[PDB]
This record gives structure tokens, sequence and C-alpha cells, in this order.
């Protein structure tokens, strides 16, 4: 029932703005603080603002008090956050939260993540990485954006012993890597295969890990 | 040209002229009661424009104490003046006893299907600081808060079983939420002027910058009061001891000074 | 600066209800303002200040209440200004307002009203 | 200000130990709360009100504090309890901790260490990427050193960890070294050096481009 | 039963006309007897 529903992921460029949004649903919309908060990745938690009823009602952190405007359309119980003149400094989770009953931020809608950057959807080139004795293999996920892309191997058959690394930012195109370990019995005399997709350009590649 | 009685609680009754600007009379009752002893006090008068019939009932160990004001305008309407079942279920203490304060509420059934639960909290730096009890009082339905230098004023008013439950409200328990709004209290030469006035913390659910511009005390000395304040005060007024209230709102820091 | 308030009593009022006020008492006091002492048996010396009840007369007589319309147009009676401070209310207790021996009240005799010693004995 | 200094940064703490987490204010506030985050997810409210447990929240957690400073305890470590708690003042600048980042301790675990020489198709296409994987090992510490025909190479090499395994309790890391097809081709001996406290001599993979 | 005397500390009765409770006076629904009956 109660509930704060936040808008999907952005890729913006630098210079741009960006607004986002957070539907409130199951309780009186203007009875309650709505405030903002960031995350950027591996970092921690800064506030960013609260709006009260409306527009005309807000209160910001002094650090982003040049960078964020705070609004409501009480027609549709909806909180907005517009970040102006982007940088990679302000690539984040951002998250809404209610201020509840008893004064603690009590209700967190998911996060939207916002990609700060000029690159354009570039769907991965898949490379199979092929090593004796016990058999770790790999897959190299290279120059693709936006995230996420998906990797399985086999199918899905092979779960354990498999270990999917974040990407990395790699000339603005993220890489990203995966291995697999199976008995040395199994590969190469079976097949090893990892599995890549890429929602994004519509892509999906199935690349053989075969003996160098 | 309005006429009303005008009893004090001794049983001495007149009829008085009202003066202007009190164009309504009253007849306020106070009943005590305590296991088999009442005490019936009645009080009567012309009284200002803006009063409402109002009740206020609450228990305070084997006590009980009943207020009720009525009000009208026809011309010694106040000279004349129920009690059957039991409707909503309400939490009752007072501070007057330290029932409230020493969690030692009580549930009392209403005698209207009109009266709700109340909850007021009345800070001032002769009337008890804590109220709980059954009742109807103007700003009702729902809850109003203020605040400023001198002052702490809370009412809550709920129509389901026991919804007046729980701690009492207490300022320092509601958060500073980062606006901040001026405060003082007087006139605009003496006590409001930008030499007096002063920026406060507004807390919890008071982020409205308000000004009250009314009057006051015996004759109609002219009054103004700054501070922090729910929406719903932007909005009678019985809350700051005045009479022809005038409220202004702004929901940004600062925008509360003699501008 | 007002609590009219007397014996242990403390005031309360409400400013939502015109600023009514009345008391909290002890226990063995009654009334608006502490008034009644609703314990008291005997009188004092002059008894100038004894309060509670006795409606009596020496000769088994209600006293007359000093706020009925024939008290209040005696000397002694509930609406004179200094009524709390001689103890003279809405009840029929033997008071003493001016200095007599004892307390008393009024008490009709057919078509008059009439001062008489209250029944109420001394402490002695 | 209010600065709000979370001890410790990290933690690794055994299955049953008990945990206290610390947060210190600069200055005094009234009320302080408690948030749980796992994988940079939704922070979920987990103690308000110094001590009051948020719905779901088990009865090993507890909270206790006042003025400047507050805690929060699990009085026997579990594994579902591995995460990032951060403080909160309950008031308007609702500044959080830097936080807290709660894992499993777990018995020292060396890297399984392999190498990868760049792909036929990567060459095909260019360019020339060398990988490393140092997988299973405990504690989070460890050093990778690339060597080109035995000199340390610093520059192209970019690292990945895992999180926490949530069935041996252990880390992962990916090590590549990105060079021009040309460079990787003017040189032999390609070697991942882990310096990690389950030895005192680093564990090497090398390969040979050309044999 | 119009007047009451069985037990006089049953409470307020959820559903009949006439109380025998401790505050039957303060709701002024008290049934006559009860005066005479569980009184000092
Ligand atoms: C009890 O009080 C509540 C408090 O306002 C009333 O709630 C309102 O009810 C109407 C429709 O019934 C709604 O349109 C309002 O918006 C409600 N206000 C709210 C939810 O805050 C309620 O109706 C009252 N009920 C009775 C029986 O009087
Ligand atoms: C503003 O406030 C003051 C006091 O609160 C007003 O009344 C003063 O009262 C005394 C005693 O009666 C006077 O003799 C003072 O001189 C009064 N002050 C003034 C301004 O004359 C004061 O008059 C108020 N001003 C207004 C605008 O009514
Ligand atoms: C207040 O109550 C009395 C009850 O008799 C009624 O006559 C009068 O109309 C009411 N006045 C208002 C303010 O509605």
């Amino acid at each position: 029932g109660v509930k704060l529903q936040q808008s999907g992921p952005e890729v913006v460029k630098p210079g741009a703005s960006v607004k986002i949004s957070c539907k409130a649903s199951g309780y009186s919309f203007t009875n309650f603080y709505i405030h903002w908060v960031k995350q950027r990745p591996g970092q921690g938690l800064e506030w960013i603002g609260w709006i009260f009823h409306g527009s005309d009602n807000t209160e910001y952190n002094e650090k982003f008090k040049d960078k964020a405007t705070l609004t409501a359309d009480t027609s549709s119980s909806t909180a907005y956050m517009q970040l102006s003149s982007l940088t990679s400094e302000d690539s984040a989770v951002y998250f809404c939260a209610r201020w509840g009953p008893h004064w603690y931020f009590d209700v967190w809608g998911q996060g939207t993540t916002v990609t700060v950057s000029s690159a354009k959807t570039t769907p991965p080139s898949v490379y199979p990485l092929a090593p004796n004795s016990m058999v770790t293999l790999g897959c190299l996920v290279k120059g693709y954006f936006p995230e996420p892309v998906t990797v399985t191997w086999n199918s899905g058959s092979l779960s354990s012993g498999v270990h999917t690394f974040p990407a990395v930012l790699q000339s603005d195109l993220y890489t990203l890597s995966s291995s697999v370990t199976v008995p040395s019995s199994t590969w190469p005399s079976e097949t090893v295969t990892c599995n890549v997709a890429h929602p994004a350009s519509s892509t999906k590649v199935d690349k053989k890990i075969a003996a160098a | 040209s309005l006429r009303c009685m005008q009893c004090k609680t001794n049983g001495d009754c007149r009829v008085e002229e009202c003066a202007l600007g009190q164009d309504l009379c009253r007849t306020t009752i106070v009943r005590l009661w305590e296991e088999g002893e009442e005490l019936e006090l009645v009080e009567k008068s012309c009284t200002h424009s803006e009063k409402t019939n109002r009740t206020l009932s609450y228990r305070t160990g084997l006590k009980i104490t009943s207020l009720t004001e009525v009000v009208c305008g026809l011309d010694l309407c106040n000279q004349g003046n129920y009690s059957r079942s039991r409707y909503l279920e309400c939490i009752s203490c007072g501070s007057s006893d330290m029932s409230c304060e020493r969690g030692r509420h009580q549930s009392l059934q209403c005698r209207s299907p009109e009266e709700q639960c109340l909850d007021v909290v009345t800070h001032w730096i002769k009337d008890d600081r804590h109220l709980r009890g059954c009742g109807y009082l103007p700003g009702c339905p729902g809850s109003n808060g203020f605040h400023n230098n001198d002052t702490f004023h809370f009412l809550k008013c709920c129509n389901t079983t026991k919804c007046n439950e729980g701690p009492i409200l207490e300022l320092e328990n509601l958060p500073q939420n980062g606006r901040q709004c001026y405060s003082c209290k007087g006139n605009s030469t003496h006590g409001c002027s930008s030499e007096e006035t002063f920026l406060i913390d507004c807390r919890g659910p008071m982020n409205q910058c308000l000004v009250a511009t009314g009057t006051h005390e015996p004759k109609n000395q002219s009054y103004m009061v700054r501070g922090c304040a729910t929406a719903s005060m932007c909005q009678l007024g019985d809350a700051f001891s005045m009479n022809h209230i005038d409220v202004s709102c702004c929901t940004k820091s600062g925008c509360n000074h003699p501008d | 600066s007002n609590c009219d308030c007397l014996n242990g009593g403390t005031c309360v009022s409400n400013k939502y209800f015109s600023n009514i006020h009345w008391c909290n008492c002890p226990k063995k006091f009654g009334g608006q303002h502490c008034e009644i002492d609703k314990s008291k048996t005997c009188y004092e010396g002059n008894g100038h200040f004894y309060r509670g009840k006795a409606s009596t007369d020496t000769m088994g007589r209600p006293c007359l209440p000093w706020n009925s319309a024939t008290v209040l147009q005696q000397t002694y009676h509930a609406h004179r200004s200094d009524a709390l401070q001689l103890g003279l209310g809405k009840h029929n207790y033997c008071r003493n307002p001016d200095n007599r021996r004892r307390p008393w009240c009024y008490v009709q005799v057919g078509l008059k009203p009439l001062v008489q010693e209250c029944m109420v004995h001394d402490c002695a | 200000d209010i600065v709000l200094t979370q001890s410790p940064d990290i933690t690794a703490a055994s299955l049953g130990q008990k945990v206290t987490i610390t947060c210190s204010a600069s200055s005094s506030v009234s009320y302080m709360h408690w948030y749980q985050q796992k994988s940079g997810t939704s922070p979920k409210p987990w103690i308000f009100e110094i001590s009051k447990l948020a719905s779901g929240v088990p009865a090993r957690f507890s909270g206790s504090g006042s003025g400047t400073s507050y805690s929060l305890t699990i009085s026997s470590m579990e594994a579902e309890d591995a995460a990032i708690y951060y403080c909160q003042q309950w008031n308007y600048p609702f500044t959080f901790g830097g936080g807290t980042k709660l894992e499993i301790k777990r018995a020292d675990a060396a890297p399984t260490v392999s190498i990868f020489p760049p792909s036929s198709e990567q060459l095909t296409s260019g360019g020339a990427s060398v990988v490393c994987f140092l997988n299973n090992f405990y504690p989070k510490d460890i050093n990778v050193k690339w060597k080109i025909d035995g000199s340390e190479r610093q520059n192209g090499v970019l690292n990945s960890w895992t999180d926490q395994d949530s069935k041996d309790s252990t880390y992962s890391m990916s090590s590549t070294l990105t060079l021009t097809k040309d460079e990787y081709e003017r040189h032999n001996s390609y070697t991942c050096e882990a310096t990690h406290k389950t030895s005192t001599s680093p564990i090497v993979k090398s390969f040979n481009r050309n044999e | 039963q119009e007047s009451c005397k069985g037990r006089c500390t049953e409470g307020f009765n959820v559903d009949k006309k006439c109380q025998c409770d401790e505050l039957c006076s303060y709701y002024q629904s008290c049934c006559t007897d009860y005066t005479a009956e569980c009184k000092p």
C-alpha cells in the first residue's frame, strides 16, 4: 500500500539537466515531508533537501542549493528533483524517503541511477579467456555502454564457481570480467560458453571458450 | 446594542450593555464530579464575536471535570439554560494532578456523539499545560501547532477510539526541520520591532513563518505575535489569547520579518 | 494576581472557556474556592473563622441559605463583595461575620427572618 | 555543524561475536537512528529513536546512547547481518555518519591466481588485454603487481573486487592489464604477482607469449 | 431488569437502559435503586 515509486535509470550528458520522479501512494501525500538523498558509487549518504506540501515549501543542503530544485505535483502525489549542470561528481543513486510519524526516514524509494556521460549505446566485444591441471576460464566483456550487462555460463547450467566482477570505466566505456572454475575432466572435452546480454543494444552473444 | 446576562459564579446577575466589538453572549459551565459530590459553576457575560460552542471533559484521578461554553447573539439569549448514553471512548489525563506527565492516563467515554478525543498542549513561559479527554474545540477536526520564543501550543482532535493515546507531546521531542522564522510578541513599536525580532528554528510539522495581528488584554490593545506554525493555523484563534486575529503565512526562512 | 483560592487550594483556569477559574482542594475542603471545611464538628473561640456545616438552630430549625431571596435583603448575604472572606455562600451553614459570641444564621419564624445561635458545640 | 564520526569504518566479525558500532557527535543530538544497507540498495530503517527496532529487525540487535555518543550492538553476529550501517541524527541537517562496513570474519585463505593472454579475436581487432583472476581469498587486503619481461608495470591496470561471497565468506579480485597490440607483441613474459598475508613470498603466475 | 442489585460491581453494561457502574451519576444514567443499593 504505502510506497514511493521512483522513475527509471538516466543517462545524461555533462552540462545537461535531469529531472527525476517519486510517486507516493497509500497515504496522504501532503501531510509528510519527502527528503532526497544522494549516494555516489562506493560512498556514503548525503541529505539533499526536503519538500512539504508543494513547490513553495522547501529546504536544501547548502552544498546542493545551486544544483537541486525540489518540486511537487499534488494532483498526482509526485515529488520531483531537478539536478542542473551535470558533471561526473553527480553520477550517483538518488533516493527519496518519507519522514515518518516518529521522525525517521521510514519509507524509501528504490533509487534512480543517474549516469553523467557523453557516450553512446555501444554493444560489448566479448572475449573468451582460455588458460591445464584444473581449469579456470573467463570471459572479457569490453567497451559497452550503458550498464548493465548480464553474464551466465552454459545458459545457467554453471552457477557454482562463478565470479562476475563489477564493471570498471575504461575510455568512457565499461569493462567487466567473469570467471568460471570447472573440473578439467569437463573442459575442454565438453563445451563451456559465456552468454552475454546487453538489453540497451538488444544484443545477446554466446562465446565458446576454445583451447589456445 | 446587544444585551447579555452577566453572572458571577456566586449567582449575582445583572444585565450588561455589550461594548463595541462584543456582539455575542456567553454562558460558561464547569461541573466538578468526584465520587458522590457534584459542584456546578455557571458564569455569564458579553463576549467577543469569534466565540463558538465548545466542550472539554477530562478525568484527573478520581475527579471528572467538564467545561462547556454556549454563545448566541439575539438579546439576553444567555438568560436561560441531556446526559443519557456513552459514545466515543477517549484517553484522559490532566496536568493539575500530574496525571498526564506521570502516565496515569485513564479512559473516558464522551456524552454526545458530537464530541471527539482531544489532546491539548499549552506551554506558557493558570491553564494546565496538558489536557486529554472529550470535547469539541475551535480548530478541531484535526490538529494544529504553534511555537515561538515563549510559547508552545498544540491541539490534536480525532474521532476514532482512544486516538489521543500515547506519550504526551513536548516541544523537545519534535525535530528541528531547518526552517527558520522570526519570533516576537507585543506590538509593532514595542516587542515586534526589527530590533527585537529574532530567528528561531522551527520544529516538526511547524514550518510556516507566521504573523498574527489583532487585539489582546482588557481594552482593544493592539497585539502581534510572530513564530513557527502548522499549515492549519494559517486558515478562528483562541491559542494566542487574541480577538480580531489576522494571520499571514509564508514558507521561506526569514519571510516572517517585519518585511 | 487572582487566586481567590483559600486554605490548601491551587487555582486552575482555562482560556478556551473565558478564563473561568476554580481550585483543586484537599480531601477535607469543598467548593470552588475551598471555602467549605466539610470535616469540622466544633467551633473556635469567637467562631468568626468557623466553616463547614451545622445548618441547624439551638432548637432544631433550618438556617436560611445566604443566597435566598430573603437573606439577600438582610445585612449579611452571599452577594456581598466580602462573601468569600466571611464564608458566606450558596449554602445554609452557620457563620459569624460580625463578631458575636458564637456562630449563627438567619432563621424564618413566620413572616420574618431572625438571627439565631447555631447548634454546633464549642471546642472545650 | 554537527559532525558524525562512525567507528570503526570496517570490522570483520566472527559468527557469535558481540559487535559494537559507535556513532560520535561533535555536538549533542536528542535522537539518533540507524539504517542498514546491502548492495547499494535502499537503506532499510533498522533502529529508530535510539533503541526502537523497526518491524522485522531481529532481537539480537539493540541501540543505545545519548548526547554525543550512541551505539548499535549486535549481541551475536550472524551471516545476514553483514552490511553497511549508517547512523543519522533525527534533526535538520539529517546528516548521516560515514558508515561502518560489517563483514564476516573467517580463516585466512590464499588467492587462487590465474593469468590469461589476449584472445585471438581481440588481437585481430587491434587491442590486447591480459587478465588476472585472484579468486577466493581472505582477508580483503591484497596487492597485485604486473610485470612485463621482468619490470613492474603500473600504467593501464584496471582492478575490480567482489563483495564477500555469501557462502564461503571470501573475496575475489580481477586485474586487467591493457596495452596496444604492438606493445604486447614486442614482449614475451607477462606476470601477475599477488602479495597476501597467507604467504611471505608473492604468488606468481606468468606466461610467455612465444612458447 | 429495570432496577439492579446483582453484584453492583458488573460495570458499564454494553447494551441496557440505566446502569450501575462507578461513574453512572457522571453520565446521569443510574437507576434510582443504585443510590440505596451499594452506597456508603
Ligand atoms: C472522522 O474524522 C476524519 C478526520 O478528518 C474524517 O475523515 C474525512 O472523511 C471524508 C469522507 O468521509 C474525507 O473526504 C476527508 O478527506 C477525510 N479526512 C481525512 C482522511 O483526513 C471522517 O469522515 C470522520 N468520520 C466521521 C464518521 O465523522
Ligand atoms: C505598544 O506597547 C506598549 C506596552 O505594551 C503600549 O502601552 C504602553 O503602556 C503604558 C502604560 O499604560 C503607557 O503609558 C506607555 O507609554 C505605552 N506605550 C506607548 C506606545 O505609548 C504602547 O502604547 C503600544 N503602542 C501602540 C501602537 O498601541
Ligand atoms: C450553540 O448551541 C446552542 C444550543 O442551544 C444553540 O442554540 C446555538 O445555535 C449554537 N450556536 C452556534 C454558534 O451554532
